């Protein structure tokens, strides 16, 4: 018959070998599909939808306190919280942008935090919101954070506010893990003014941190979690 | 070329998909616009 | 090509797109454009890798079965002498494949099976043997084997296929689901009674797959673990879901440990780097 | 100018009337309907009670004050009890439905606090026991009752909302649909949700679609005064009730 | 000569892997086919051939008396019988259906069944003929049984009865094997009037029951059947 | 493609398609419209798998 | 593609082909029709 | 061309209870690079800038230097970990089901051959790095700061079979479709170390010398 | 299926053998290529350029 | 041809390309001519 001959890697079994293969059932007839709600194409479809960040993973908050970030009153030019922007083991590593980006090595493209006030209708504050690019230490003062980039929040009728965080890096990539080389930066928040209630009133109030991807996102090189422990 | 007649030994072939991620990310009855008001 | 990002100045007006409410449930797509001022630049990136296909399409390990040839006992059953061995199909005993089918609600896919032997003589052996190693699947209402050599293995009517150790066997199976989709989740039970079941299992009615060695004895032990890989073709998935954050205990059950460890590392200070 | 913050909704023979609400959601983009021929597998003719059963049902309602948990419902079987839809859920051996879901909960500008509303389709729950055991018929089908996260159980599901009920973490539910309930800026919460399953059409008694979700992420608060009490209310209603083979009454 | 990789799966045996092969017989020229009467394409052709089932499988029945249903005089609003609808291990297990409904797992849409009087020509009865759809118990009276999907047979000039049993399940497959989650219900057969003979008579009379699938039947994907022993 | 029923609503005709005589050897080709109410539907089937070639083969 | 030229060796091809039950559920001289008197 | 990058040794015997399993060479992580043997560094130190795809070849080979009865074609299983994946710690834990690495099973005696698209953050891989990973007085300098590429698992996926087998694997690579920029001078002294540039306190000049300028 | 035959050299291993590969990665977009300076084609480019001869190497 | 779809999976094909040795050899501003001075 025709001459052939065997190249290296013959009879080699390879997990992404996309190849066809035999029919066990040679005949059989796959049952029709109905219309179904919800079908899923991309998982940077999904990337793209807000879930909450556990900012105040601090010790000693078990329970849904993770995820409120308090403000207080007569504070000003204080920090309200601060974090490394990781998308591997910071503060974002449970969250959908987290545990997707952990089945990639490599991440691009900008990120989206987005903040909710559920304080009282009658109170009022302004926030600074800012990101800190790469190569800079802290902040550790407002007069440091507001040199990168940041939004002013005003709180009011509009309870939400976005901050679409740019890509500012000078390497097309950075990796999902953590590694100095390719460090994102820092994210952090300051009290703009202070938090004012009504008089004679003393409170806490709490926001909502939320992550998302912005439509720019990119991942590559599929890997394996470290979520699963058996 | 396909070597088998049962579709189910078919390699897996396929074309990629424009994106919707409108079904997940804003599924509202009434449209909301960049720049508009959310709380009109 | 698809722009990641176009030229974009200073702005002073009334349009506030970076003002909004997550009360609606609404994640608006603002863009870098939408803060800052930007200059125009390609994606360079379709996004195909990180397609549903790709996700899922991948082999992973499902289940490994030991059987072994030696000289048949009388005193006790062959399935427990390990002369042949049943694994009921489920992709939930691995952990690695299972989280990521856990992410989707409804999951449609034609499968695509390799099956990998390899043997081991843990014993005071004079020679190695190849052996043959025979797979056959049992839906439903087959017949389960009795014996390492009963009639059942004839395979008149059920799908099998014979290997040797150190070769592979590959095959595909169209989607054989009674539903349009496969359920990752069932909130209800098999029938409405107090007592029964709860959860995935009840729907799980795939049936078995046998392996046996189909050899006969040879003087010494040969013991042969198959390894059953799996691959999805033809992906379709509906309804995404949260990823489980805690150990899985067992299959099918989405059931955890009575004092979990919360899956979120801690700090000292909201403000600590 | 009419206002994307009130809406009303009429459906059958009731209505609900907000004028502090956000833009309601229709899950997955997809607004409710009836079985098409094509996807159709039932050869029988369908039932279709029409606005008998596809009006709005209100579940009793329930206090939320500090130290709450939350607290959740399962569809269809909440409303098992309720109208002309509860006994029709008995004498059908399959159906098909759609879903308007409203929640309320009112409060002044002095009050602060924060609820989280979700529907999440086959919510399977893990057992209080853990290991092998299941949770028992008797305790994923209470009715108008929904579980109560705040009580204590050990042969329920497991109450602890920050893993949910099934070891996800409640910062990734929102990848299902959900709104928000702000005390300071809506009262209400609307969710629209089309039938969802791996079938055509289902038994409404040995298993639930849709589980409603309802935990409060941030405590009620008030500028001054004791700790406030503020009822919750939830309001169900069937869109495209469909419903097929007729039986003796079903006993459970 | 090209180049070949050889993948996964070579030099496997596999029961249903259809190929080619050298012929051991090189020219060998087949005996002609002479038209032979009762040829069969596909065994749904088969599967809608009424048989006998032995719904008078009690103990003590032993002989052809399985395949009699008794009626009696002066009964009303009784029972007649009764079996659960299963076409692997119930009633139905040795009929056609059962037979061919063995040699695969899933099974799908309507079945037919069908009864014969065979009593005294001047004779007389109306019996209800009942399924109960999944999910219910019983019947035990008739009073559920009616609330079914039912007809009502008035024994005269045609002997028999056909009751086409309809798809009901939520499920588009349900298994041949029994399992809870697919059981297709219950069937029935109650008095609905009495059994009447020519005065001053006393008889058993009896019926027999058949079954056949409707054209609306489908099945798919085959196994072996436990109807070996050896 | 071939459909399972066809919408067919209640009757009261003198036409019978549910009472015959099996005493003939015959069985009619009877369907669940011919019983019960019923509503357009698709088999979504071609019974390929069934085929004797594949029973055998 | 055949790479034998005796039959034999041709894999298993085929069409599939309408049922005909009539063979053995109506072989019957006179027509019966649903809805009429099976005995006239 | 295809030149050798790496060689380990992994072998086959019933696990010990007191140490790890890695020490045992039950398993064994090869962490990515090229620089690992001279003769193909030094090709690529000849650019700046390198671009290309890859081609791997991995060759396995058993021996049993020991009072053997019988031999055994061993079946090897070769797992890519990127960074973030998880590192197996036990010969068989979950780690090996490869769920969404990629892994390529192959025998003794036999080959696995796979190729692997330029994974690089940046347009092209770098051979030097005059930097450091960031702005601080003690950091790791050069080359080496930018190799995260992950690391390459093998395992002998057999249980333990009476005797000790030793499994070399030696894994090949190829570059394809190669493009470079900014050429620059071969080095003349032996390398010392993998990414760094050092060299002896005390080098041997690479002149070969003679008497007087006009010998011939 | 197809007749064949092998012939020597089959499952060798050949250092220079350029042949076609599965991959490993089936998905994967390579990160775009932006323009760099000095782009090198051939060693023969290299060649021509003037370098030192240590001729006083005694 | 090409058998699989992912195109690194492709064999080392290429045309062979003028050489452009200016690159390295005349990288000067002002073009300087055989037989002209070098030092004006
Ligand atoms: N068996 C099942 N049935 C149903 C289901 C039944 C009726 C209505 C709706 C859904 N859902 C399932 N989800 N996961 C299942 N188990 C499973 C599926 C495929 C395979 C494998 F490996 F064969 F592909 C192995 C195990 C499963
Ligand atoms: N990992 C690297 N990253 C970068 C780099 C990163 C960011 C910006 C710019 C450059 N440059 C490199 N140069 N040599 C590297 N090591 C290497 C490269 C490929 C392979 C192999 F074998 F996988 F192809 C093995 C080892 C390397």
């Amino acid at each position: 018959g025709l001459p052939t001959v065997l190249t290296p890697g013959s009879e080699q079994f390879l997990t992404t070998d996309d190849r066809q293969s035999p029919s066990a059932m040679p005949n059989y007839e796959p049952t029709p599909l109905i219309h179904i709600p919800g079908e899923v194409k991309n998982l940077l479809e999904i990337a793209q939808v807000d879930t909450l960040i556990p900012l105040n993973n601090t010790t000693n908050t078990t329970g849904l306190g993770m995820y409120r970030i308090p403000l207080v009153q007569n504070m000003q030019g204080e920090q309200v919280f601060g974090f490394r922007l990781y998308l591997g083991d910071g503060v974002l590593k449970t969250t959908l942008l987290g545990e997707l980006c952990q089945y990639f090595t490599h991440w691009a493209g900008s990120l989206r935090l987005s903040f909710m006030y559920t304080g009282p209708a009658l109170s009022s504050a302004k926030l600074l919101i800012a990101y800190t690019p790469p190569g800079a230490q802290g902040p550790t003062k407002r007069k440091e954070a507001m040199l990168g980039t940041h939004v002013v929040w005003d709180i009011g009728l509009q309870s939400t506010v976005v901050l679409n965080i740019p890509w500012t890096s000078g390497v097309q990539y950075r990796y999902t893990d953590p590694d100095t080389y390719t460090s994102a930066g820092f994210v952090s928040c300051w009290y703009q003014t202070s938090l004012v209630l009504p008089p004679q009133t003393q409170q806490t109030v709490y926001m909502l941190g939320f992550i998302s991807a912005c439509p720019d996102f990119k991942l590559r090189l599929m890997k394996d979690t470290q979520s699963i422990h058996q | 070329i396909n070597y088998y007649k049962d579709a189910a030994s078919s390699s897996s072939a396929g074309q990629s998909f424009s994106m919707d991620p409108s079904k997940f990310t804003e599924p509202v009855k009434d449209i909301m616009l960049k720049g508009a008001p959310a709380l009109n | 090509q698809t722009l990641a990002s176009i030229k974009s100045d200073s702005k002073h007006t009334q349009k506030v797109p970076s003002l909004t409410a997550n009360e609606t449930g609404a994640t608006l797509p603002t863009t870098p454009s939408d803060s800052v001022e930007t200059r125009t630049t390609l994606m360079h990136y379709t996004g195909s890798e990180t397609t549903l296909e790709n996700f899922l399409g991948r082999a992973a390990c499902v289940h490994v079965v030991e059987i072994v040839n030696k000289r048949p006992t009388d005193t006790e059953e062959h399935r427990m002498q390990l002369l042949f061995n049943n694994w009921k199909i489920n992709l939930s005993s691995l952990v690695q494949l299972r989280r990521k089918l856990e992410m989707f609600t409804y999951v449609r896919f034609d499968s695509e099976y390799t099956i990998i032997a390899t043997s081991s003589q843990p014993n005071e052996a004079k020679f190695s043997s190849n052996l043959t190693i025979q797979a056959m699947f049992i839906p439903p209402g087959a017949p389960n084997p009795k014996k390492w050599d009963d009639y059942t293995w004839q395979s008149a009517t059920n799908p099998s296929v014979f290997f040797n150790v150190g070769k592979s066997a590959r095959f595909s199976v169209p989607y054989l689901g009674i539903a349009s989709a496969y359920n990752c989740f069932y909130d209800g039970y098999s029938h409405d009674n107090s007592t029964t079941p709860y959860g995935i299992n009840v729907l799980n009615h795939m049936g078995s797959m046998a392996f046996r060695v189909v050899n006969e004895h040879d003087n010494h032990t040969t013991h042969v673990k198959v390894r059953v890989y799996h691959r999805a073709k033809h992906i379709r998935a509906w309804v995404p879901r949260a990823p489980r954050a805690l150990e899985y205990l067992h299959i099918g059950r989405t059931n955890y440990k009575q004092s979990p460890q919360n899956p979120i590392k801690t700090r000292k200070t909201i403000s600590t780097y | 100018g009419y206002s994307d913050r009130v809406e009303q909704i009429t459906l059958g023979n009731s209505t609900i009337t907000t004028q502090e609400a956000a833009n309601s959601i229709v899950a997955y983009g997809e607004w409710p309907s009836f079985l098409s021929d094509v996807d159709a597998s039932d050869v029988n003719k369908t039932t279709k009670p029409d606005t008998s059963a596809c009006r709005f049902y209100t579940l009793d309602s329930k206090m939320w004050t500090q130290g709450s948990k939350g607290w959740c419902w399962k569809l269809p079987d909440a409303l098992k009890d309720m109208g002309i839809f509860g006994q029709n859920m008995f004498f059908h051996s399959q159906g098909r439905t759609g879903y308007t879901i409203h929640v309320q909960c009112n409060a002044t500008k002095f009050h602060s606090g924060c609820l989280l509303v979700v529907v999440i389709p086959e919510h399977q729950l893990a057992s209080a026991e853990g290991g092998n055991v299941s949770v028992l018929y008797d305790k994923t089908h209470p009715g108008e009752k929904g579980i109560d996260l705040s009580e204590a159980d050990s042969t329920g599901p497991m109450k602890d909302p920050l893993y949910m009920m099934d070891g996800t973490l409640i910062g990734n539910s929102l990848i299902f649909p959900h709104q928000f309930i702000n005390l300071r800026t809506n009262n209400t919460a609307t969710i629209v949700v089309p039938y969802i399953n791996s079938v055509p059409m289902d038994s409404m008694t040995r298993h639930n679609n849709l589980s409603l979700m309802v935990i409060p992420i941030v405590d009620i608060t008030a500028t001054s005064g004791t700790t406030p009490s503020i009822p919750v209310t939830i309001t169900i209603a069937p869109m495209f009730l469909e419903l097929s083979g007729i039986r003796s009454k079903a006993v459970i």
